């Protein structure tokens, strides 16, 4: 009550504002009869339904 | 999937020039083989040619010779056989075959994986 004392949480929501680099996700289609467009999806991982 | 489908055939009186093709999708005829094979109503498969993928080498059997001709067109992706002089032993249903093998051995084209439908060519009288 009349004393306080440090505590220290880990895992708090919090953010700030900043940059990073992101990466690509393009839907599936098992790239069968794609015949080659120029934004290739294959260079890039699945996306989640 | 690989699918591959003929046109042209019919019937032709005996002496003259036909035309088969043979359209694939699914792939690019640039670096797999294309073979055509016949069946004979009464036989089994026989074979008749094939192109390869090695600097566009052609092969026939020693039946036909100097009268059929194999050609490949890669930019519209088709396979077409030509085949001039027809004699009444050519009556038969052609199949244009392949197996995904940048080579081609002319003893295991009747056995393969892929295989068209197919088209009729008769000559008579």
């Amino acid at each position: 009550a009349e004393n306080l004392w440090v505590t220290v949480y880990y895992g708090v929501p919090v953010w700030k504002d900043a940059e990073t680099t992101l990466f690509c996700a393009s839907d599936a289609k098992a790239y069968e009869t794609e015949k080659h467009n120029v934004w290739a999806t294959h260079a890039c991982v699945p996306t989640d339904p | 999937q690989v699918q591959l489908q003929e046109s042209g055939g019919g019937s032709v009186q005996p002496g003259g020039s036909l035309r088969l093709s043979c359209a694939v999708s699914g792939l690019d005829v640039e670096s797999v083989t294309i073979g055509w094979i016949r069946q004979a109503p009464g036989k089994e498969r026989e074979e008749v040619g094939c192109i390869s993928g090695n600097f566009d080498q052609t092969y026939y059997v020693d039946s036909v010779k100097g009268r059929f001709t194999i050609s490949r067109v890669n930019e519209e992706n088709t396979v077409y056989l030509q085949m001039d002089n027809l004699k009444p032993e050519d009556t038969a249903t052609y199949y244009c075959v392949t197996d995904r093998q940048f080579y081609c051995a002319l003893h295991r084209l009747p056995v393969s994986q892929y295989r068209g439908q197919g088209t009729q060519v008769t000559v008579s009288s």
